[PDB]
């Protein structure tokens, strides 16, 4: 009932459509990182944000219900 | 001709991707489970829960990325996005490990959905539902290792993390703390898995080498038709070969294929039972008789006592970095070590 | 006009595309092209790889620190290196690479020509170059020509060793040097005595050859046996016992050679792993046994300088901490390296006496170059990760090193194994095709149905 | 020990000769189809 | 945490003057250390004599002191035992022994300064990991 | 009609209850020798000084082992790769102290198992079968060669061969992980894929055929009785099984050529175990698993641990404790 893929991906209309959409997604994912937006969405430390300058303690969550406030505290300690 | 029967009509249409009523559960939960793993291994850290980098973004590779378990302090929290810990904050949720319970719970319901799909398709096509029955074993493994085991321990932290090297760590933790290779239930599982691999290889090789010459080409794959009535290989010649090489052989084609179902499914089920015990630290750790003799006789040594020394090394050397919430400080002088090393 | 117009399809040949090169079994002209073009690839790789190695070569690093496997082969033959394996001239490396690379164009040309332009079969064009696999005289004749080429190749090694500069001798007085071989060993009791030697520890079969005179003289015998055998095979035809023993077909001949090459690859794997004469440790790095002995030596030296009497220091188990006895009494290094006492090397043999290691020589005669050499080899042991992190599995990143010996041993064990699989596959197929049942059991004449029951 | 050694050497040689002369004794012909393979 | 100029400021001599290396000088030193020294000194230890490490405290108590750039550069030129009592260029790489340790040949004085600064900066970053051995991996 | 021809006909007879054949002429005595020695040694052998340090390990049942802890202990590290037959010992007591039985057992076993593989080719020729069942068996056989022969060769001693016992096997696996990081080696990972995949495909094939059996029995009897040995017709509906499996995934992930299916079943586990055996055989020459220890560092240069560094901690605990009295110098180079 559905049209074979081999005719779709050898057709001109497919390549016209997808020579646009495929680079647009690939470029958008690239900028998601290079603008640094990825770090702030997910909360991942940038290479200079694992430790404060002189400490070697890990900022480990130790409380169940105050965990949100503990992480915020540790982010503040990056001055 | 109510809406229910119309909706049933549409769900069960013969399309490229069968949907079924089962699909309503299977497809979202499986998609979210896989999508969460890919999202987490690409972008999300394990720094606040484990003291670890675990994403492509941090510099990990395919072998070392993981979605890691939540912090020990979370207990066995469901860790809902809207729960009291993350409080709606998607970013905190990721940093607190919420993607772990997200993948675990959506994966579990996804697995239920795949099994229901097996029943649903079997019922429409008109076959016995043994494929679904065989699939109970993967579910038993997943439920016992990823859910039951941490529920018996202090928290989700000690469950497996979803990653390649993270699972390797889980293997080694189980040797050192649980002496899991000594567990008769693991041994039965090993036999089921290896015996299944053996059966798969021997049956496939036997068929491919007792084929009937139903064509003239040197490639024998073309001399088979899906609607032929005759068997494509000789059971009689296969039985004589194995009877004379090995002493015994299959003679019943139905028993042979039931046995190919039975061996690995039973093995996985046996291993699930041992892991339930380990949820309680109900280990096969020691042989008491060996310990009494070794305590009293410093010349008695076996491969059993030798392996305990290695477990003791595993525990002391991995615990501080592996359980950072414990704040183990083991001065060098207390670390067990042999001579020189 | 038609996609199926040629004989290069399943319909014409019976073979699917994934066995496509089996379509060549009876097309001697295209088959000749396949072989000659493949010989070009081999020659191409030898040439391009050498130029890569030379382009990446820093001469004041040891070769084995730089990932080289071809330049060490050239250096071993006496080109580009002086006393102690120092590199004095990189130009001979350049030449080997260039000449191989240029010649690969000649071979690729003839290969492509014979594969896609020239006569597809040869038997009408020439009774000489044409052949029928079932023609045992023609087959032994081609085998005879190739034996002769191989013997000439063995003798080229002799000529380089005896008349064109010599070979690098790791054992030569003064830390090793290029040396001309003027008295190659010819006594068959020495040469064929290697062949009858046990392959287990302390004996080592032919991997134990430890001087260049035996190596050179070994190739004098091989070259003569080969030219005599090629002549025998051009002038004779197989006897009846041989005729009744073998399967005479193209696939069968292939399977015999696969078995032969499998065995040779297993032998090369041990050669490079154990032997430090024709694989000098200066070029390839220390062997496993060597690096292990060198650690014992390193710490015997350090502790004796601090005042330890190493000969009488009792270790924790009761065995000597530095020195102990082997099961036949020889004084040997202590610790786990007790397993490696069969090791011999130029940097260690001066301390050796009739009873093994000499405590007097250990106390007085250890030179600084031995200390230097044992420290270098202990820190370049053949251990490393797949991503080339040197050291034991638990080491941290820093040192980018995997020994050439590990690269050469592992690659050639892997190849030797798959080539034994290939031997079993083609050998079994050749037998089944000759007897007529390689495509399956004929339904109307199933042999098992005419056999009595077992019970 | 020297008697044991001779015994094993003789036994091993016996069985290897059987293997070699067995496969030299027209083995390709010992199949259920084409029995003429020289 | 960043690699800051304070981190990169190390003792120039025993008198107490200090030099400040550049980020690229440190990274060049790390590379030359790997090239020339790491085979024995990976992570700050000494595989052929584990009693001597490259910890700053150990270097401080060497004779003469080696916990500064000039002491380390001099060591790399004319190495001695820990008590100053004996010259060991014949068994330890040095410019003085670059004929038997050929990897030292292409090294210049500025290269030695790079290696030295790396040896002195790395324990400021790693702590006990430097010179600590497998216990701290 | 002469004696040798009548013997050749008996040896290669397709009428013997168990086929002998020319490979069986070598196989039968060597497997008997290996079997009898193994049974006697597992029950009654005195302790063996495995690591060459006069510290004998007890392997046998009479000397305080059970089924799980018992082993035939590898031969002494003082022997290395030397050949140690009975007649090279001054006495049986010497031979037992130093682990002689282990060598006799594995050498005879490897010989006998190689002939077992040849015997699989040979009988298939006498029966008119296609020849490649022995090829599938080369995957477990090459695995035995790896742990009993190749790995000792690369490490310099049969004392690092795999012990012949259950708990001894575990000691082999733990020490191997400490010294080679086998879990991080792609060839062991391919091997896991083979055996995990083989067990999956085993159950898959078993469950599909079983669930498309054609009704030939009542509900009070075993469905197995619906198949008769030697019947010409196939006993299950492969089109029905394909219709199920195709709809389960998509139509084109489901075989309908039975010969493609069974070749796939043979191929997946055999290829994976080939790589498992090649992992062991190449880690015998110390080309080890991937080393990502301290691969990730931050802007200052702090080490940021990954899961790879946690594995390394466990490896260290194994490394420092194994053979606790056998190392005098800081690096365990073999
Ligand atoms: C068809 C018929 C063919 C014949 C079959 C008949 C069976 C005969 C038995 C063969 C098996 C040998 C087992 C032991 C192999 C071994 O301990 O190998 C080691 C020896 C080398 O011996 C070593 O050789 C060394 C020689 O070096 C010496 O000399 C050197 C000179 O530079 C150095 O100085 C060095 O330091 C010094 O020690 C030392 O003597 C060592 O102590 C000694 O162990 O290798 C060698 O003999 C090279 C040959 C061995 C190849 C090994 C192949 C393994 C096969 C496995 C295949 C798997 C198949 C799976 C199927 C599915
Ligand atoms: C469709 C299948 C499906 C299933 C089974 C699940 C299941 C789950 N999701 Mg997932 N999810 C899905 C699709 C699904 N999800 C989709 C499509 C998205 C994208 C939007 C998500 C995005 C998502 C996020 C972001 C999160 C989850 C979470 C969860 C978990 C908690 C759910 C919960 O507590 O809700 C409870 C809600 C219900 C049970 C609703 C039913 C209410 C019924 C209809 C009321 C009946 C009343 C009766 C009829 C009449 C009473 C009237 C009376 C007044 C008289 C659970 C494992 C959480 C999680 O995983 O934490 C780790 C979480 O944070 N999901
Ligand atoms: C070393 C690798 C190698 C070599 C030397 C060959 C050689 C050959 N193959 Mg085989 N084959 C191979 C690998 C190889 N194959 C692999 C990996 C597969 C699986 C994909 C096959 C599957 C296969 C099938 C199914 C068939 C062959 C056939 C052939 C023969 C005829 C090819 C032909 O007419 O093409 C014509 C091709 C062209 C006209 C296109 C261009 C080809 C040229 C040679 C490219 C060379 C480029 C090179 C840079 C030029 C250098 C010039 C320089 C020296 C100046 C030929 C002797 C055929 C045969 O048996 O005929 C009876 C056949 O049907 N092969
Ligand atoms: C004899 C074979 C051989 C050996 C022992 C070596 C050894 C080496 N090479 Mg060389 N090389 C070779 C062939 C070989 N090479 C070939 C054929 C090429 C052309 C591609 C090269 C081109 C090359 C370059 C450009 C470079 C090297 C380099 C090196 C060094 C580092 C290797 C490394 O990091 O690999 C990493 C390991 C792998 C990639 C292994 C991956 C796993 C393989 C692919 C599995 C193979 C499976 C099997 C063959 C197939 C089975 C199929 C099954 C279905 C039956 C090392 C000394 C480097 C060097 O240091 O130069 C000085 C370097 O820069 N090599
Ligand atoms: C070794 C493999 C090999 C074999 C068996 C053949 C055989 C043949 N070739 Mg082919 N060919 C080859 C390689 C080979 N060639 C190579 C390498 C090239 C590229 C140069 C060619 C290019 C080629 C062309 C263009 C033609 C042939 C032709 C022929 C046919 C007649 C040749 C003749 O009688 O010359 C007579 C003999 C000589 C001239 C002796 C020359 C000896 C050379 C120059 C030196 C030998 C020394 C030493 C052995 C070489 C070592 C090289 C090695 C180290 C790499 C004959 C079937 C002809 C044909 O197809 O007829 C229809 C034809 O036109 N060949
Ligand atoms: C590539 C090299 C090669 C190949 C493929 C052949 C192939 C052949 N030769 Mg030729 N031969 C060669 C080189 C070669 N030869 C050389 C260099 C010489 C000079 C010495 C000879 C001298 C020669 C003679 C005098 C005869 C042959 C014969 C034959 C045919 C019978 C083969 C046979 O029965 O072997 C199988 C080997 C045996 C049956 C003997 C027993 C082998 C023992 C059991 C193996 C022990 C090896 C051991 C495991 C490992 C090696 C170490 C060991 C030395 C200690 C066959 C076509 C025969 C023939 O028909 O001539 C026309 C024949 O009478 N050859
Ligand atoms: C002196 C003393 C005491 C010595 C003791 C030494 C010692 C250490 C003993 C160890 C004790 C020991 C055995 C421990 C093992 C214990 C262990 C772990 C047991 C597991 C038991 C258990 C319940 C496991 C649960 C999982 C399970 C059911 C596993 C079963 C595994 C199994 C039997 C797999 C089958 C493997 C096998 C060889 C199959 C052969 C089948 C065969 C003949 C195929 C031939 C064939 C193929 C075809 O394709 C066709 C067409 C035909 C026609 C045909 O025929
Ligand atoms: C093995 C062949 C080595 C190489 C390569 C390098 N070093 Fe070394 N180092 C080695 C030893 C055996 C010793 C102690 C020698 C003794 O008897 O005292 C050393 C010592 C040093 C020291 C002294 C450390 C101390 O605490 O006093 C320094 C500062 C040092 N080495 C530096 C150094 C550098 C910079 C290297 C690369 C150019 C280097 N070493 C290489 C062994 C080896
Ligand atoms: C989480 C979450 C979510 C979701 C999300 C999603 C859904 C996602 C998805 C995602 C995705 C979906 C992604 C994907 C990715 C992919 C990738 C990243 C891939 C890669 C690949 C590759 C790299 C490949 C490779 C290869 C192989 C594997 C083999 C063959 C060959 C080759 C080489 C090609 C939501 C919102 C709901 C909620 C919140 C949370
Ligand atoms: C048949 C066939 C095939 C194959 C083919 C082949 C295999 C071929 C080969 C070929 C070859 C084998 C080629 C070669 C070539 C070479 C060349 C062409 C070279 C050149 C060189 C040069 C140019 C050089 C240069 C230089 C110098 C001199 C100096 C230094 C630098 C340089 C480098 C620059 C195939 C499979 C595809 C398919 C189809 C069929
Ligand atoms: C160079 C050199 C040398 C020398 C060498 C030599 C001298 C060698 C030789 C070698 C040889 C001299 C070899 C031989 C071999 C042989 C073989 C390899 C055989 C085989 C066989 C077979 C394979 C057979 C089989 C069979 C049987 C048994 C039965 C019947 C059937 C058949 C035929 C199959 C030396 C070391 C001094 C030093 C270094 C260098
Ligand atoms: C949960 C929903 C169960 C079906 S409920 C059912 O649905 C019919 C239409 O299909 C109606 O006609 C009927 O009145 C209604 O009760
Ligand atoms: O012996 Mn069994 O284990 Ca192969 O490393 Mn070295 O040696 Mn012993 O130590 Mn670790
Ligand atoms: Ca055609
Ligand atoms: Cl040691």
């Amino acid at each position: 009932g559905e049209r074979p893929f081999s005719d779709i991906i050898t057709s001109v209309r497919y390549w016209v459509i997808h020579s646009i959409t495929i680079p647009a997604l690939f470029i958008a994912g690239w900028l998601f990182v290079s603008t640094g937006l990825a770090y702030d969405v997910f909360g991942t430390p940038r290479p200079d944000s694992y430790y404060a300058q002189e400490q070697r303690s890990i900022p480990l969550v130790t409380d169940r219900f105050e965990a949100k406030q503990q992480v915020e505290t540790f982010l503040e300690q990056l001055k | 001709r109510g809406w229910f029967d119309i909706l049933d009509d549409w769900l069960k249409r013969d399309r490229f991707v069968f949907v079924g009523w089962s699909g309503i559960l299977l497809f979202p939960c499986a998609y979210l489970a896989l999508g969460g793993w890919l999202t987490g291994t690409t972008f999300v850290t394990s720094w606040y829960t484990h003291g670890l980098a675990s994403s492509y973004l941090e510099g990990c590779n395919f072998l070392t990325v993981a979605v890691s378990t939540p912090a020990n302090s979370m207990g066995h929290s469901l860790l809902l996005l809207w729960g009291p810990e993350a409080q709606g904050d998607f970013t905190r949720w990721c940093q607190l490990g919420g993607l772990w319970t997200f993948i675990a719970l959506h994966g579990a319901f996804g697995l239920i959905g795949f099994m229901l799909r097996q029943f649903e398709i079997a019922r429409l096509v008109g076959v016995r539902p043994y494929n679904a029955i065989a699939f109970s074993a993967p579910i038993a493994v997943f439920v016992s290792v990823f859910l039951i085991y941490p529920l018996g321990q202090s928290s989700w932290f000690f469950a497996p993390s979803f990653g390649v090297a993270a699972i390797f760590r889980f293997l080694l933790f189980f040797q050192g703390f649980h002496n899991w290779t000594l567990n008769p239930f693991h041994m039965m599982g090993v036999a089921g898995v290896l015996g299944g691999a053996l059966l798969c290889a021997i049956h496939g090789a036997t068929v491919e080498n007792t084929l009937f010459q139903d064509g003239e080409g040197a490639s024998t794959f073309r001399a088979f038709n899906p609607t032929q009535a005759e068997e494509t290989y000789s059971m009689v010649t296969a039985n004589r070969f194995w009877s004379q090489i090995f002493g015994i052989a299959f003679s019943n084609k139905r028993w042979l294929h039931f046995f190919m179902l039975f061996v690995p499914v039973t093995g996985l089920w046996m291993s699930a039972i041992g892991v339930v015990g380990l949820a309680l630290n109900l280990r096969s750790y020691d042989f008491i008789s060996q310990e009494i003799r070794a305590a009293e006789d410093p010349e008695f040594e076996t491969f059993y006592t030798k392996n305990l020394l290695l477990n003791e090394g595993i525990r002391a050397w991995m615990a501080p970095q592996d359980q950072p919430h414990e704040n183990f400080v083991f001065p060098e002088e207390v670390l067990p070590r042999g001579n020189a090393l | 006009n038609s996609i199926f117009a040629t004989n290069r399809d399943q319909e014409s040949s019976g073979f699917a595309w994934w066995a496509g090169n089996a379509r060549l079994i009876n097309l001697s002209g295209k088959l000749l092209g396949a072989h000659v073009a493949h010989a070009g690839l081999i020659v191409f790789w030898a040439g391009a790889m050498t130029l890569f190695e030379l382009a990446h070569f820093i001469p004041e690093k040891p070769m084995y620190e730089q990932g080289l496997i071809l330049i060490p082969h050239i250096a071993t033959l006496g080109w580009g290196v002086g006393p102690g394996g120092e590199v004095v001239d990189t130009f001979p490396f350049f030449v080997v690479g260039v000449v191989h690379l240029i010649s690969s164009a000649v071979l690729g040309f003839g290969g492509v020509y014979h594969a896609i332009r020239g006569p597809e079969t040869l038997e009408e064009y020439s009774s000489f170059f044409g052949y029928d696999w079932k023609d045992k005289n023609k087959m032994t004749t081609i085998l005879g020509f190739h034996l002769i080429v191989l013997g000439i190749g063995a003798l080229l090694l002799v000529a380089k060793a005896m008349f064109f500069g010599g070979l690098y001798d790791t054992w030569a007085p003064g830390g090793g040097d290029v040396r001309v071989i003027t008295n190659p060993t010819l006594d068959p009791r020495v040469i064929f005595g290697y062949l009858l030697k046990s392959p287990f520890g302390g004996e080592g079969w032919i991997v134990s050859v430890n001087n260049l005179e035996d190596v050179v003289g070994g190739h004098i015998w091989i070259g003569l046996i080969c030219i005599a055998g090629g002549i025998w095979h051009i002038l004779t035809t197989p006897f009846g016992w041989a005729r009744r023993a073998f399967i005479w077909s193209g696939e069968a001949y292939l399977s015999y050679s696969l078995g032969a090459l499998s065995m040779m690859g297993f032998i090369a794997t041990c050669f490079v792993w154990f032997n430090n004469t024709v694989y000098p440790s200066e070029f390839y790095g220390p062997t496993g046994p060597e690096a292990s002995q060198a650690q014992a030596m390193t710490f015997l030296i350090r502790d004796q300088k601090l005042g330890a009497n190493v000969g009488s220091a009792q270790g924790p188990t009761g065995l000597g901490k530095y020195l102990m006895r082997s099961p036949t009494g020889e004084i040997i290094f202590g610790g786990e390296t007790m397993r490696f006492w069969d090791f011999r090397g130029p940097w260690l043999e001066p301390l050796r006496g009739p009873n093994g290691l000499d405590l007097n020589k250990i106390k007085n005669d250890i030179q600084p170059w031995q200390e230097r050499r044992a420290a270098e080899y202990m820190t370049h042991a053949p251990l490393g990760s797949l991503n080339s992190v040197g050291g034991v599995a638990t080491e941290i990143n820093s040192v980018n090193f995997v020994s050439p010996r590990s690269w050469l041993a592992t690659s050639h064990f892997v190849l030797a194994f798959f080539f034994l699989v290939g031997h079993l596959w083609h050998a079994g197929r050749a037998r089944a095709a000759a007897a007529g049942f390689e495509k399956g059991i004929d339904r109307e004449s199933e042999p098992v149905l005419s056999m009595p029951s077992l019970d | 020990m020297e008697t044991l050694k001779i015994t094993v050497y003789i036994v091993v040689t016996f069985f290897v000769l059987l293997f070699v002369f067995g496969f030299l004794s027209g083995d390709p012909a010992r199949n259920p189809k084409r029995k003429d393979l020289e | 945490a960043e690699l800051t100029p304070e981190v990169l400021t190390v003792p120039l001599n025993s008198e107490g003057k200090t030099i400040t290396l550049t980020e690229k000088q440190y990274l060049e030193g790390k590379r030359l250390f790997q090239y020339a020294c790491a085979s024995c000194h990976v992570g700050g230890i000494t595989k052929t004599n584990p009693s001597l490490d490259l910890r700053t405290e150990t270097l401080a108590l060497a004779t003469p002191p080696r916990d500064n750039i000039e002491g380390l550069v001099d060591y790399m030129k004319n190495p001695t035992t820990y008590d100053g009592e004996q010259e060991i260029a014949e068994v330890h790489p040095s410019l003085r022994s670059a004929d038997i340790f050929p990897k030292m040949r292409n090294l210049t004085e500025k290269d030695l300064v790079a290696i030295a600064g790396h040896i002195l900066v790395e324990p400021k970053i790693l702590g006990d990991k430097w010179g600590g051995g497998k216990v701290y991996y | 009609a002469n004696l040798w021809e009548r013997f050749c006909n008996w040896v290669t007879s397709t009428d013997n209850r168990l086929y002998v054949g020319w490979f069986g002429v070598i196989m039968i005595p060597t497997l008997l020798a290996a079997t009898i020695c193994f049974v006697i040694a597992f029950i009654a052998a005195p302790p063996v000084d495995i690591d060459g340090i006069r510290e004998p390990v007890s392997g046998s049942l009479l000397y305080g082992n059970n089924i799980i802890t018992g082993a035939v202990v590898p031969s002494s590290n003082a022997i290395g790769l030397h050949f140690y037959p009975i007649w090279e010992a001054a006495s049986l007591d010497e031979w037992l102290y130093n682990g002689g039985p282990y060598q006799l057992i594995i050498f005879h076993f490897l010989l006998g198992a190689s002939c077992y593989m040849g015997r699989q080719w040979e009988l298939s020729y006498r029966l008119g079968m296609r020849p490649w069942i022995c090829v599938a068996y080369s995957a477990p056989l090459a695995s035995a060669f790896a742990v009993f022969l190749i790995y000792p060769i690369g490490q310099g001693s049969f004392s690092d061969g795999m012990p012949l016992g259950i708990s001894g096997t575990f000691n082999f696996m733990i020490v191997f992980q400490a010294e080679h990081n086998i879990l991080m080696h792609p060839f062991h990972q391919l091997g896991v894929a083979g055996v995990f995949g083989g067990a999956l495909f085993c159950a898959m094939h078993g469950s599909l055929v079983t669930s498309s059996l054609i009704r030939e029995t009542t509900e009070t009897e075993s469905a197995n009785y619906g198949y008769k040995f030697g019947q010409e017709e196939e006993t299950y509906n492969i089109v029905a099984a394909h219709g199920y499996f195709g709809r389960l995934i998509f139509q084109y992930a489901s075989f309908n050529n039975s010969r493609s299916l069974h070749f796939f079943l043979a191929a997946w586990p055999v290829v994976g175990v080939w790589f498992a055996a090649l992992g062991i055989s190449t880690m015998a020459f110390n080309l080890n698993g991937f080393n990502f220890n301290h691969s990730v560092i931050d802007a200052k240069g702090n080490v940021i641990n990954t899961w790879a560094d946690i594995i390394n901690r466990a490896n260290l605990g194994m490394e420092v404790m194994h053979e606790r009295n056998a190392h005098n110098f800081p690096l365990d180079l073999a």
